RNA sequence: GCAUGGCAAGUCUAACCGGAGUAUCCGGGGAGGCACAGGGAAACCGACAUGGCCGCAGGGCUUGCCCGAGGGCCGCCGUC
RNA sequence: UAUGCCAGCUGGUGGAUUGCUCGGCUCAGGCGCUGAUGAAGGACGUGCCAAGCUGCGAUAAGCCAUGGGGAGCCGCACGGAGGCGAAGAACCAUGGAUUUCCGAAUGAGAAUCUCUAACAAUUGCUUCGCGCAAUGAGGAACCCCGAGAACUGAAACAUCUCAGUAUCGGGAGGAACAGAAAACGCAAUGUGAUGUCGUUAGUAACCGCGAGUGAACGCGAUACAGCCCAAACCGAAGCCCUCACGGGCAAUGUGGUGUCAGGGCUACCUCUCAUCAGCCGACCGUCUCGACGAAGUCUCUUGGAACAGAGCGUGAUACAGGGUGACAACCCCGUACUCGAGACCAGUACGACGUGCGGUAGUGCCAGAGUAGCGGGGGUUGGAUAUCCCUCGCGAAUAACGCAGGCAUCGACUGCGAAGGCUAAACACAACCUGAGACCGAUAGUGAACAAGUAGUGUGAACGAACGCUGCAAAGUACCCUCAGAAGGGAGGCGAAAUAGAGCAUGAAAUCAGUUGGCGAUCGAGCGACAGGGCAUACAAGGUCCCUCGACGAAUGAC
């Protein structure tokens, strides 16, 4: 019962991905964002600094909010970001759409969920 | 489809015996009636309790823990930068409409800091000077004692 | 208005002066150009051809025009009683051709010809 | 991208940086929910007359005379829901908003993913405009707004292959139904939108189906009548420009 | 409460003002509301951007061993 | 096979259904008082023939003038007869004439009539004479001032609630009311008349502290506008009626001055554009009305009819809507553009005339009394000690004084001058005009699409229905036969259709007549479901079915 088409297609995007490819969490985020919106991940940049670690792409199965302060170089993987999300994690890392990292890491390797 | 567009054949509605649905009997009274005595249930119980000051003897402080204040140093780029300086009245939303601004010290203070307000909580300065910081209590801050 | 019903009321109901224009039908191409007016109202002496009942293609003079019912009798285009006496049979101006003029009325001619006004 | 500039003969006179607007995700369902709300607010509030039914002093009998206790008058039965000449139960209601609330982010989204469906020829055509075309939308010079015959509009609009959406458009439906005894006997294809920038197009406007508006207060259904994305449009050199900051 | 959607440490404008294609609609309007700190009748004081241990999903590895968001059990902090 | 059961057929009855809309309903904008110069309303008249409606008033569906309009007309209302109109009628706009009786109803009286010149009655002025004037009654609601319930909620009920609601008495207007601080009290180095809208807020406050009730300051908006007396000091310098003469008012004070940027007086400086009064007098805008206004009525076919299909063509600042024998931009009205008039905005804004703002020093000259305030008793309010008002009693100061700032007193501090008065705009309503609609579509929507507040009920107050549709055109059935017959019937005529022939588009069910199939005068009652036999069946929209034998052959399973 989704509305949003891009929603939609992200996740038949993710699940196509991962009964392809050497990569369970893309399956496991699908199964998560077909799951009511009041348990989407709303995660500020403050958890991501806490438990991110480099060259592992933090993938968050929801939004990115920009409260607190991400100083690591870290790639983050999101739904969506708030504009000011995105500004200091561009910053200091790279801010990704899951539609990217689902492109350039099919397998889905080397990932860390971040809710 | 939703449930009211199912109702119609069904007869009750959902209500039980067609004799449930009558008037406000099946509520055990009007709005909060009965509220000591057969639905007391889970509603506060009776009585009075304290008092209240007049409205115009009374102070609103506006109020800022450091962690807001720290994480938000470099973005406040247009307040001082010395060996920052930072006069938290100028920080602070609804500080206009405040009788005086006062730092809380809730968080991490990772610079050096010279915080000028109103009024400091105890934990504010320890952390503030902590940091190798110091705290300036403003004219009206001179309010202590 | 753009209510139907306002609409219908306005024409059945219009004030007697107000009638002449539901008697009105188009001119003849040499007429239109002669007086540059697209079409006029109908008088009692016009000829006129029929140009869509089944008695389309007959022309004729016109003998009548009433406002009341803003109908027209035309010479000849008449119904067979039951008797055998032979009624007119009324016309829609709408369904008429103008194609000679009565202008023995100085001031309805000069109405015609003039250019501010249309007759 | 860039879109190509037309000149009153048809021919190209150089070419202009399509804004980035248009390059916004197409979204049916935010430009849907945007056109729900447009057209609700302008729906009328109406209701049955609040005494109707009631303008009397039946009374019922009660038990008795072998009769159901329904109120009468001279032996009339009245005022209940179940009397012919009766109240209605639950009529509709003058008190009732019949308005939709919508954040202005949330609208200006859909206008800019309107704007965007427009720059996609393959949507434009899905919507169901006709036309001989590749380039979407339409571009051409601000001498546009100086036309004043409608039939010039037509010679432009055929050089530009795109008549035929007029042709489309110029077959009037008579609806099935009562809304005829009420004012809306006919209905008809939306053909192209026309935005201008210093006014509507007074020269365009009366073309079958022809919609005219200004790249200030376009809005979502202007570019989506009904809410279906891809109106076949043409903009104005300063149009396309000034509606980039929507 | 819930489902969907926008925006997010913020969010929403209300009356109302200007424009216009003139009840729609485009722009403006943050007054004010709720959220961003609590505790205490009040005076008044004023907090974990993480210290420990389990461990689901997922990830990693040399395939039992690591990392382990969310969650669980504690510490600790504000106030009466 | 009679009486009869079930189903259908032809024809009725009935008026569902579908389609249609001259009526409703709701919203929006505009506009907004009438009456003794007799209103609103009612009665009775008024037509060639005239019952109802509409109009009108003994000049009676109308009279006159100006402008518009135009060859027709004599309302609804489709008759007959007759008449009017180029001496420019009808019709429309504006203005005028006529305008019976009752009615506030006013000379007295009275169920719409009568009896012997009349503002009846209450007032003001007064020439003391009804001489000059006012009041009275109406209006959909809105508005202001008074009187003021109960059902109900609290699951009973008394305070509380319903509610200052319903209803009653009085009164004004186009809007009312309010309104230039004895204010506010984000307490301030701050705001600055008043409504109203949003918010403040279900907050403060109330309350068998139960149920419930419930603001304000402020802020953001809308619209903005401030003034006049009493007194001091002057003291007839004045006002009203009359053409005038003249009369009346006025020392118990007309008039000048003045009004918290306090004022006055004495002495000065300077100066007015403040204010008050009067004159002139719009733009624009909005609402309504009006004028003008492009382009096909071409071919073929179907049809009773082209507004259909196919072919060719055209206008568009006009492809809103309607009409016309069927789906119409181009046949007619309109519609876009442009233009004109009236109304409202508004006797307002601007402009101009006059007046003259303000400042210094001195001066205890002036500045609203049953008041401010207190007490007894009530009501009311969120107003709690701290709301507003009524009532009984008591009762002050004089600016060097007094009031307020949510208990009292005193001091300080801040604010402000009560006991006189006026005041535009922004807001309420919807009678009236116009527009609009995801509203209803004749058992609906108004009670009312029709004779509608009709017919009808009740002594009265009051109550109160139902009734829409011939057709393209009345061509609304001539002649003949029958009959007691303008009835009805038969035959006939018209039309595409009379199974469109008068509550006359369609024409369901219940149900009735006739009739077809099946059953039926020895037999049993939820009327059927599922199986299987009889008999019945035009086409179309379903085309399968049966028997020998053979193949396959689950559980089961022999002689
Ligand atoms: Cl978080
Ligand atoms: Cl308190
Ligand atoms: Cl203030
Ligand atoms: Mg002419
Ligand atoms: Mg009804
Ligand atoms: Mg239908
Ligand atoms: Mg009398
Ligand atoms: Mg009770
Ligand atoms: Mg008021
Ligand atoms: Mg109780
Ligand atoms: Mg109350
Ligand atoms: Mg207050
Ligand atoms: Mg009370
Ligand atoms: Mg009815
Ligand atoms: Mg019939
Ligand atoms: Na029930
Ligand atoms: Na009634
Ligand atoms: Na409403
Ligand atoms: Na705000
Ligand atoms: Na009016
Ligand atoms: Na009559
Ligand atoms: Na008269
Ligand atoms: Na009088
Ligand atoms: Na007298
Ligand atoms: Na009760
Ligand atoms: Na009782
Ligand atoms: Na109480
Ligand atoms: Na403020
Ligand atoms: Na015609
Ligand atoms: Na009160
Ligand atoms: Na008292
Ligand atoms: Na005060
Ligand atoms: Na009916
Ligand atoms: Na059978
Ligand atoms: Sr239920
Ligand atoms: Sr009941
Ligand atoms: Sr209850
Ligand atoms: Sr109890
Ligand atoms: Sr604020
Ligand atoms: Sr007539
Ligand atoms: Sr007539
Ligand atoms: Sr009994
Ligand atoms: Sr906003
Ligand atoms: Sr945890
Ligand atoms: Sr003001
Ligand atoms: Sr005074
Ligand atoms: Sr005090
Ligand atoms: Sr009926
Ligand atoms: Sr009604
Ligand atoms: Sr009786
Ligand atoms: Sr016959
Ligand atoms: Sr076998």
């Amino acid at each position: 019962s989704k509305t949003n088409p891009r929603l939609s297609s992200l996740i038949a995007d993710l699940k196509s991905a991962a009964r392809s490819s050497g990569g369970a969490v893309w399956g496991d985020v699908a199964e998560r964002l077909e799951k009511p919106r009041r348990t989407h991940a709303e995660v500020n940049l403050g958890r991501i600094e806490r438990y991110a670690q480099e060259d592992e792409t933090v993938v968050v199965p929801g939004k990115v909010l920009g409260s607190g302060v991400l100083q690591k170089d870290v790639t983050v993987a999101a739904v969506d970001f708030s504009g000011t999300a995105e500004t200091k994690i561009d910053q200091v890392g790279e801010a990704v759409s899951l539609e990217q990292a689902i492109e350039n890491n099919p397998e889905g390797s080397h990932v860390r969920v971040i809710r | 489809t939703s449930k009211k567009k199912r109702q119609r054949g069904s007869r009750t509605h959902g209500g039980g015996s067609h004799k449930n649905r009558r008037g406000a009997g099946h509520r055990g009274g009007r709005g909060d009636a009965g509220r000591d005595k057969h639905e007391f249930h889970n509603h506060e119980p009776l009585g009075k309790s304290g008092f209240k000051r007049p409205q115009k003897v009374q102070e609103e402080a506006a109020t800022i823990d450091v962690r807001e204040i720290d994480e938000n140093v470099t973005l406040l780029a247009a307040d001082d930068v010395a060996e920052f300086r930072v006069d938290v009245r100028d920080v602070v939303e609804e500080a206009d409409d405040a009788d005086y601004v006062k730092v809380l010290g809730a968080g991490q203070v990772r610079h050096e800091l010279t915080l000028i307000a109103d009024d400091f909580s105890e934990g504010a300065r320890e952390k503030v000077e902590g940091a190798g910081g110091s705290v300036e209590l403003t004219d009206l801050g001179e309010e202590r004692q | 208005s753009k209510q139907p019903d306002k609409q219908r009321k306005s024409q059945r109901r219009a004030p007697l002066h107000e009638r002449h224009k539901q008697v009105r039908a188009t001119l003849s191409a040499d007429l239109r150009e002669e007086y540059g007016q697209r079409n006029v109202r109908v008088n009692a002496g016009d000829t006129v051809e029929v140009l869509r009942g089944d008695f389309a293609g007959e022309e004729g003079e016109v003998i009548n025009v009433d406002l009341d019912k803003a109908v027209i009798h035309v010479e000849d285009v008449t119904l067979e009683k039951t008797d055998g006496e032979e009624v007119p049979r009324p016309l829609d101006t709408s369904n008429v051709r103008v194609t000679d003029l009565d202008l023995e009325d100085e001031k309805r001619e000069a109405r015609l010809e003039s250019e501010d006004d249309s007759a | 991208m860039q879109a190509t500039i037309y000149d009153l003969d048809g021919n190209t006179d150089g070419e202009v940086d399509l804004p980035d607007v248009f390059e916004t995700p197409v979204r049916s369902d935010l430009i849907g929910k945007a056109v729900r709300a447009a057209q609700a607010n302008r729906k009328q509030d109406y209701g049955s007359d609040e005494y109707a039914g009631l303008r009397t002093p039946a009374e019922s009998f009660g038990s008795g005379r072998g009769q159901a206790h329904v109120p009468k008058l001279d032996g009339r039965a009245r005022r209940v829901p179940q009397a012919v000449k009766g109240r209605s139960a639950h009529p509709p209601k003058t008190e009732k908003d019949r308005s939709l609330d919508l954040n202005d982010k949330e609208r200006q989204l859909a206008v800019r993913s309107a704007l965007a469906a427009t720059a996609d020829a393959d949507l434009v055509a899905d919507r169901g405009h006709e036309f001989d075309r590749d380039e979407v939308p339409v571009v051409v010079s601000d001498d546009f707004e100086d036309l004043v015959k409608t039939q010039e509009v037509v010679s432009l609009l055929e050089a530009l292959d795109v008549h035929a959406d007029i042709d489309r458009a110029d077959e009037t439906k008579i609806k099935a139904g009562q809304g005829s005894a009420r004012g809306r006997k006919y209905r008809r294809p939306a053909s192209i939108l026309f935005v201008t920038s210093d006014e509507p197009s007074t020269a365009a406007r009366n073309l079958a189906g022809a919609d005219v508006a200004t790249a200030s207060e376009v809005n979502t259904e202007d570019l989506a009548p009904g809410g279906a994305p891809g109106r076949l449009t043409v903009f104005t050199e300063s149009a396309l420009a000034e509606v980039a900051e929507r």
